[PDB]
RNA sequence: ACGGAAGGGCACCACCAGGAGUGGAGCCUGCGGCUUAAUUUGACUCAACACGGGGAAACUCACCAGGUCCAGACACAAUAAGGAUUGACAGAUUGAGAGCUCUUUCUUGAUUUUGUGGGUGGUGGUGCAUGGCCGUUCUUAGUUGGUGGAGUGAUUUGUCUGCUUAAUUGCGAUAACGAACGAGACCUUAACCUACUAAAUAGUGGUGCUAGCAUUUGCUGGUUAUCCACUUCUUAGAGGGACUAUCGGUUUCAAGCCGAUGGAAGUUUGAGGCAAUAACAGGUCUGUGAUGCCCUUAGACGUUCUGGGCCGCACGCGCGCUACACUGACGGAGCCAGCGAGUCUAACCUUGGCCGAGAGGUCUUGGUAAUCUUGUGAAACUCCGUCGUGCUGGGGAUAGAGCAUUGUAAUUAUUGCUCUUCAACGAGGAAUUCCUAGUAAGCGCAAGUCAUCAGCUUGCGUUGAUUACGUCCCUGCCCUUUGUACACACC
């Protein structure tokens, strides 16, 4: 699709910090809760970034899923240039 | 399938039913990368990072 | 050293009156089985709601209908105890089915 | 907040059919059997009734993990307010929705369609069922729909009781030249119900008497 | 109609078959008999049965019935 | 399985004995037809036609007249940081304050572009490729196995002349005995509990406080807590109750059926929910981010935006509504229901107070509700009048002028009110539907739809009959018997 670098990676930074994306399934929704864009640029970005492996989709209810793989997290690792043992939500927080 | 074969289908479907009793009697008993997001874009948040100057006429 | 006359009122609302009855008079009976002051399970009408709809997913064939119905059961029991006896009557008795509100004032 | 406890109750029912929903596509491949929501002074907790809990958690306890967020995110529970725990189940012999699934995963993994019935039925019977039916409706093979009934023991299908004891589960399976109709039923023998009538309204039973020495003339005992 | 049916006519028969002391011609005290001399399900199958093994128990005083 | 063979049955979707009608009229509404830029489409005997919850002003939306956008994933290639690509002010252009496009010349920074391959959306096709759901057969009573009897065998007997029942419901007959699915049981609802547990979100008596009338004590109110007490009424928990009981007639003195007495209740107690096996090329790809395949895929069958259309009117058909009056219209006046529903991240149900003939307005207010709207003071209906049989004061179609409400928008007139205009229709041919007791018919309500709109539907209660309590004549279907060269089963 077509965005600015800006809107891209506030996404890609969302997944990493994140792990996890919803979505309604509505496109002209301006802003979407959490993420700082567009929200069709939300769910055509993740659509790329699934084709090409990298993050799980999945529908339901309107809504789209979204689980971020293993090869998509070394993915992350890179357009985000972090390096190795960085993060995801793959920590089991304080005690909880 | 044929009604000529069916001999062979209950006793290949007895075995799958078999085998699906070891398995469910094989489950009756059977056999850290720290850092995070929030908190590295808060240790990598000391400067050298930026510029700033123009604006003029 | 706490304690006081606090004047409570639970509501108790559910759809499975197994539940329900047995959360009310569970409730009913412990705190009384300690001596309090009461007005015991006040029933309200059993309202019912209804969802009226055609079987059909088109339009073809005779017109059946099929009316679905939902069956929502609220109690209350107004209850005076003393601060502690009210908590430890809240956090427990809990169940799953059966939403309970317990409310305070005499306003 | 602030609802009616009319518009209330039924939106939980929208709230369970959701989860439900959700969790019974994305949890598919680990025999998802159902959920249960606990309502708790702090938390909202969600019971994953999935036979094989370890591919629900994942290394160490991440999937799980996604799922909260998921459910988490989407509802929009702050963290904490909302808490989920898997767990297997016993039997899945006696869940209609196990062994729909069952088929799916069954058919759907290159397999005779006597053989892959006939063996469900079976497995469903070995684990104690009173009976169990299963229907395979669609078309297959050959281009013209046929639809054929796998059903041993015992079944009812009239009244109340119908709801008591038999599990209904239809599941659609969506293979290469078109989707069939996995159909099944389970019926739990009456006499286990635990919590419930122990038999079908039909039975009655007649007490068996005792071998009586009658005669022996009068007399008293004292004491 | 009320033509009984077969569950009741067979469940009244071996009743009136082991239990002919006790009993009567009292469809009342014959249905607090079957509480305690069998396990029925509902109160009305029970009355309905019992109703029956009463109407039988009747007959009988005046002359045998098959079964 | 079928038959344009015979024999038995069953039913107010059959008739009988009757009722209330439709068929005639005006309009409302669906279908055809025609007309049309388009008048989107499904469905056509019961089982298409007030059906797709289909009451379309935008939306919906599929149609038509035109205008934007890619939301064309991903892979390789091509281009290319000297710029692969993005955007626009004014002007022209345009329905348009769309940078659509062009003039002009800034901006943008590898997010795209061009090419193939590969996807993707689609109310595009196919319901004769399917799932699922549903309708129909079915207002039906059918289906199967154990041990035994027959048959080389498929098979059969059980599962049957009869009688009985709503019922393969039973009794009885009996090479069968004894059973299960389905019917029944069951579950929900409406009925009965001075028995049980209670209640300022339900109501009663007493007592305070108090108004009126009478006075001799009395009578009728007021007073969400001023207190005391109770659960008859109301509410919903747990129990109970009916089993066609008692008795008598009738019957193979069998199942049963009928009558009287009792009873809350004695038509499956009244009404529903569920409902085996099997069939259909029933309907639905236009509910589905259920699906095969076909088709299209940027000048799009994608999508949005602007406007029109689905309502278009010589006419054929169907469900309805209002009527033709005096068992009435009108006008005051009495004044009585039950199922419902209602506002949070909000503008729902609305009492009350003013203003206005009205429709409505305006100020407030209660209610997330047994607490407030609401006792929903609803409508028929009951009473005292005015009209007097005259298309009349029955009837209110068509039409004019005005004022209001919903809505961004009301013209092809959304609804509401007022004045006026005052049609057809004098009980409706051949035909044909629905119906057996709180039912029919009359009557209004609430809920669905819903911004606004019900002449529809789903329930609800109010007033409350006549005539059956039978048959097999018509119709419809079931069961035997029988024929069959059918078995893809008379399409
Ligand atoms: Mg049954
Ligand atoms: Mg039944
Ligand atoms: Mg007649
Ligand atoms: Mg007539
Ligand atoms: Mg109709
Ligand atoms: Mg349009
Ligand atoms: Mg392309
Ligand atoms: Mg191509
Ligand atoms: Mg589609
Ligand atoms: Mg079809
Ligand atoms: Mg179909
Ligand atoms: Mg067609
Ligand atoms: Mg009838
Ligand atoms: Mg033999
Ligand atoms: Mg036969
Ligand atoms: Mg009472
Ligand atoms: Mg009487
Ligand atoms: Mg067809
Ligand atoms: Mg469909
Ligand atoms: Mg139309
Ligand atoms: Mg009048
Ligand atoms: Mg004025
Ligand atoms: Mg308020
Ligand atoms: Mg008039
Ligand atoms: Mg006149
Ligand atoms: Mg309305
Ligand atoms: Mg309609
Ligand atoms: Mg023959």
């Amino acid at each position: 699709m077509l965005m600015p670098k800006e809107d891209r990676n506030k996404i890609h930074q969302y997944l990493f910090q994140e792990g996890v994306v919803v979505a309604k399934k509505d496109f002209n929704q301006a802003k979407h809760e959490e993420i700082d864009t567009k929200n069709l640029y939300v769910i055509k970005a993740l659509q790329s970034l699934t084709s090409k492996g990298y993050v799980k989709t999945q529908f339901s209810w309107q809504y789209y899923y979204y689980t971020l793989t293993e090869e998509g997290v070394e993915y992350l690792r890179e357009y985000l240039n972090l390096p190795e043992h960085i993060v995801p939500a793959t920590y089991i927080q304080e005690r909880n | 399938g044929d009604d000529k074969k069916e001999l062979s289908a209950e006793k290949e479907a007895q075995a799958d039913a078999a085998a699906e009793i070891a398995e469910d009697a094989a489950e009756a008993e059977d056999a850290l990368q720290d850092y995070l997001n929030q908190q590295a874009n808060n240790q990598f948040n000391k400067v050298p990072e930026a510029k700033k100057v123009e604006l003029d006429a | 050293q706490q304690q006081q006359i606090i004047k409570i009122r639970i509501t108790l609302t559910s759809t499975k009156v197994k539940q329900l009855e047995n959360v009310s008079s569970n409730i009913v009976k412990n705190a009384e089985q300690h001596n309090l002051v009461k007005k015991g399970p006040v029933r309200l009408p059993t309202k019912v709601l209804k969802i009226s709809t055609r079987k059909t997913p088109n339009g073809e064939g005779s017109k059946t209908w099929e009316t679905y119905e939902m069956r929502i059961h609220k109690r209350y029991i107004d209850l005076e105890a003393p601060v502690q006896i009210v908590k430890r009557i809240t956090q427990i008795t809990i169940e799953p089915g059966v939403d309970v509100e317990v409310v305070v004032a005499s306003n | 907040a602030l609802i009616s406890k009319k518009r209330k109750l039924v939106a939980d029912g929208v709230f369970y059919a959701e989860l439900n929903e959700f969790f019974t596509r994305e949890l598919a491949e680990e025999g998802y059997s159902g959920v249960e929501v606990r309502v708790t002074p702090t938390k909202t907790e969600v019971i994953i009734r999935a036979t094989r809990t370890q591919d629900v958690l994942g290394e160490n306890g991440r999937r799980i993990n996604e799922l909260t967020l998921l459910v988490q995110k989407r509802f929009k529970y702050a963290p904490g307010t909302i808490v989920l725990y898997a767990e297997r189940v016993q039997d899945r012999g006696l869940s209609a929705v196990a062994q729909a699934e069952s088929m799916k995963f069954k058919l759907l993994n290159g397999l005779a369609i006597r053989r892959a019935a006939y063996g469900v039925v079976r497995y469903v019977m070995e684990s104690g069922a009173k009976g169990c039916e299963v229907v395979v409706s669609g078309k297959l093979r050959a281009a013209r729909a046929k639809a054929m009934k796998f059903a041993d023991g015992f079944l009812i299908h009239s009244g109340q009781p119908v709801n008591d004891f038999i599990d209904t589960a239809t599941r659609h399976v969506l293979m290469r030249q078109g989707v069939l109709g996995i159909k099944v039923k389970i019926m739990r023998d009456p006499a286990k119900s635990r919590t419930g009538p122990k038999a079908l309204p039909d039975a009655v039973t007649i007490i068996e008497p005792k071998e009586e020495e009658p005669i022996l003339a009068p007399s008293v005992k004292d004491y | 109609g009320r033509v009984r049916t077969k569950t009741v006519k067979r469940a009244s028969k071996a009743l009136i078959e082991r239990y002919y002391p006790k009993l009567t011609l009292d469809f009342q005290t014959n249905k607090r008999l079957c509480d305690e001399i069998a396990t029925i399900q509902s109160k009305r199958l029970r009355n309905k049965i019992a109703g029956y093994t009463t109407h039988l128990m009747k007959r009988i005083q005046k002359g045998p019935v098959r079964g």
